[PDB]
């Protein structure tokens, strides 16, 4: 044995759960529809990119973001579920930060967006804590051994964003231009921002 | 709970199914996938039927082979459904009737949980701490790789929250405590078998003691 339990199709189970609660009047009108739109449209890594581009171009903001991330994010209005206590962790020429939730999937939803399938994978949850240099390499990001990798495991209520280093070749770019190169993967810490080649 | 969900450090997995900046598709890849988080929000904030910590623990409570073969969003469909039955809101019969087939749930809890520890210490940035060498069968937000290990405090939160080992079981005695960013050297957690530099774990006060 050790076979899977017999189960109805997951779509049938998920809607059954919805209908069972909705039909008891326990789900407000438009409630799941409303959160689906928020999850899809408002919770976005374009927000953390905005935050990084501002930090890159404004030393005072950079200082606030690194000492009180919550307050910095709230200036933009981007606090939310899974993002109420924020810490931004700063990459340096000798330090690369990477975020995971080894126990499930915790992520700063409102400024990174909902986590992608790969970040919730057992591969990433098991491996990046122990062998982050190999994992990043396999993912496309080479981290020289002259750089410490620091993995933050999201085990409680702190929710993290990485502030990556500003790459050369971007001097004098606008906020807008900078934002474009700070991707979701840069904010998680598995990618370094790239300047077109 | 020393369950299969405590994956950090497990060996034998293959490649992470991604390369950086690849297209990851839409937020939701099927029309039902927004329902576990939305119905979780309903359960926590509209009905007050359970805490987020109880949702983490009920997913931890999936039978281990069931956990391992079930996709992420489906684990939370199963978890939220389980809590709705345990809390007397839904029955398994009506879930299975509406689904038109079997809807197995997480296994019952084998622990009543524990209260927030009465004796704790207020640590400061730079202090050396050890993670208490304790075994908790119910919910806990201490991954086993750091049990009994020593690290240094890099942050003390300015906010405080209920102890997960209590609130994750619906208990009344979760109190509130700050958490601490504890920085461990890679070799303290994995000896010579790691390629990393440091790992920072965000640990509730009640998991720690002076080193
Ligand atoms: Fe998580």
């Amino acid at each position: 044995e050790n076979a899977a339990p017999a189960q109805a199709p997951v779509s049938d189970r998920a809607w059954a759960l919805f209908r069972a609660l909705d039909g008891k009047g326990l789900v407000p009108d438009g409630y799941v529809e409303g959160w689906k739109k928020t999850f899809e449209e408002d919770f976005s890594p374009r927000r953390g990119a905005e935050l990084v581009a501002r930090a890159w171009t404004d030393p005072e903001f950079r200082q606030l973001l690194l000492t009180d991330g919550t307050a910095a994010v709230a200036q933009y209005g981007y606090l939310g579920p899974q993002g109420e206590y924020i810490v931004a962790v700063e990459d340096t020429p000798t330090l690369k930060n990477v975020i995971v939730c080894s126990l499930c999937s915790c992520t700063a939803w409102p400024i990174l967006g909902l986590p992608p399938t790969w970040y919730k994978s057992f591969e990433y949850r098991a491996r990046v804590v122990r062998e982050p240099r190999k994992v990043l390499s396999e993912m496309g990001t080479e981290i020289a051994s002259d750089i410490e990798i620091r993995v933050y495991d999201t085990t409680a209520e702190t929710r993290y964003m990485v502030l990556p280093q500003r790459p050369a070749g971007t001097e004098g770019w606008s906020q807008e231009q900078l934002q474009e190169i700070v991707t979701k993967d840069c904010l998680i810490g598995v990618a370094i921002p790239q300047v077109p080649t | 709970m020393d369950g299969v969900h405590d994956l950090a450090g497990v060996q034998g997995f293959g490649k992470v199914p991604h390369t950086v900046n690849a297209d990851i598709g839409p937020t939701f890849h099927a029309e039902w996938e927004h329902l576990p988080y939305s119905l979780m929000f309903a359960g926590v904030a509209e009905l007050g039927a359970f805490s987020v910590d109880e949702v983490r623990y009920v997913v931890e409570r999936m039978e281990p082979r069931h956990y391992m073969m079930t996709p992420y969003y489906e684990r939370y469909v199963i978890g939220v459904a389980t809590l709705m039955v345990e809390k007397g809101i839904l029955t398994q019969d009506e879930l299975e009737s509406l689904a038109g087939g079997p809807f197995p749930l997480s296994r019952p809890s084998e622990s009543e949980g524990r209260p927030a520890p009465v004796e704790t210490t207020t640590f400061e940035v730079g202090q050396r701490v050890r993670v208490r060498d304790e075994y908790v069968p119910g919910h806990i937000r201490m991954p086993a790789y750091c049990r009994g290990r020593v690290g240094t405090i890099s942050h003390r939160t300015t906010e405080k929250w209920p102890f997960p080992d209590a609130i994750g079981h619906g208990r009344n005695d979760a109190g509130e405590e700050p958490t601490y960013h504890v920085k461990f050297a890679a070799e303290e957690l994995f000896g010579s078998d790691t390629d990393g530099g440091s790992v920072v774990v965000d640990l509730f006060e009640g998991y720690l003691e002076p080193a």
